[PDB]
């Protein structure tokens, strides 16, 4: 439902993987943690998982 | 790309 600009960080909460992302067009204050199942951006994810 | 916002 909302365009994702980039993945800032990652964590495991409740056995669930979550991504801290920033939405394009919105302020950093709007950044939110979203479980991986909420994302539709394999490019950013695959790219983030490689930057480690 | 995109993502659901909770």
């Amino acid at each position: 439902e909302y365009a994702v600009e980039k993945i800032i960080d990652r964590r495991v909460r409740k056995g669930m993987v979550e991504y801290y992302l920033k939405w394009k067009g919105y302020p950093e204050t709007e950044n939110t943690w979203e479980p991986e199942n909420n994302l539709d951006c394999q490019d950013l994810i695959q790219q983030y998982e490689a930057s480690r | 790309q995109t993502a659901r916002k909770s």
